[PDB]
């Protein structure tokens, strides 16, 4: 089967920003990789997929954004469409 | 690197890799793994700050799965969108 | 019996980055 990508150093890099005197342990630090690795084959699957069903040449914010909305619920997704469109205004400036 | 000029812990140049394996074909602008990696930073943020309040809460100065559990299955939207 | 199939916290060790 596949291959799942690994996020620990960066989910570690997170959490000592959220709680920076607190660890995490090997079983769960697998559970949020495979956490991450499902929601990002998620909606980058959307985003590929919204883009060759809407004649797109090319995947950009919108397809991110249409696909956050189509797959989070609720509050989730509005933050993170916050979250989303603050990244790319600093990026692009 | 891309991913500090985003403000962002997780990195853009992997988030760009995985979007064009979709479609090796498909092109990516630069503001959709900007957005994708903002988006999952976001939401992992959510899920460590929740569990790391049920360590704190138990007197625990680390993550165990019972805590990550204990943050999702009381979030109705992590719980729903995680399973 | 948990420490024949349940979750042992102390066998369960800390991430490590370095």
């Amino acid at each position: 089967r596949s291959r799942k990508e690994s996020y620990s150093i960066y989910v570690y890099k997170v959490l000592k920003q959220v709680h920076p005197d607190t660890g995490i342990s090997s079983k769960a630090m697998g559970i949020m990789n495979s956490f991450v690795n499902d929601i990002f084959e998620r909606i980058a699957g959307e985003a590929s997929r919204l883009a060759h069903y809407n004649k797109r040449s090319t995947i950009t914010s919108r397809e991110i954004q249409t696909a956050v909305r189509l797959l989070l619920p609720g509050e989730l997704a509005k933050h993170a469409v916050s979250e989303g469109t603050k990244a790319v205004t600093k990026y692009t400036s | 690197t891309r991913s500090s000029r985003a403000g962002l812990q997780f990195p853009v140049g992997r988030v760009h890799r995985l979007l064009r394996k979709g479609n090796y074909s498909e092109r990516v602008g630069a503001g959709a793994p900007v957005y994708l990696a903002a988006v999952l930073e976001y939401l992992t943020a959510e899920i460590l700050e929740l569990a790391g309040n049920a360590a704190r809460d138990n007197k625990k100065t680390r993550i165990i799965p019972r805590h990550l559990q204990l943050a999702i299955r009381n979030d109705e939207e992590l719980n729903k969108l995680l399973g | 019996d948990e420490d024949e199939d349940g979750y042992i916290e102390e066998e369960d060790e800390d991430f490590q980055p370095e």
